């Protein structure tokens, strides 16, 4: 919903951050080290 | 290896510099 919002209002580089809160094809890096998965939202990784 | 060296490197490079004789404290604290 807030990376919605921010698309409709055009402040991209934070609807950018709010869409890496679920989804990042550059990964994520948790204590310096860059992990495994790409999905910030564990019921998308296990299809629960 | 100074401490100027280390500033350009992330810490995953160089924590993989010294994963065998610092510990992760002395390498954070470096």
């Amino acid at each position: 919903m807030v990376f919605q919002r921010l698309l409709q209002e055009q402040n991209f580089t934070e609807s950018t951050r709010w869409l890496r809160y679920i989804w990042n094809p550059a990964g994520y890096s948790v204590q310096g080290e860059m992990q495994d998965y790409y999905w910030n939202v564990r019921p998308l990784e296990e299809d629960t | 290896l100074l401490l100027t060296n280390i500033s350009f490197m992330s810490f995953s490079e160089f924590r993989h510099r010294t994963s065998g004789t610092l510990t992760w404290r002395e390498t954070d604290f470096l």
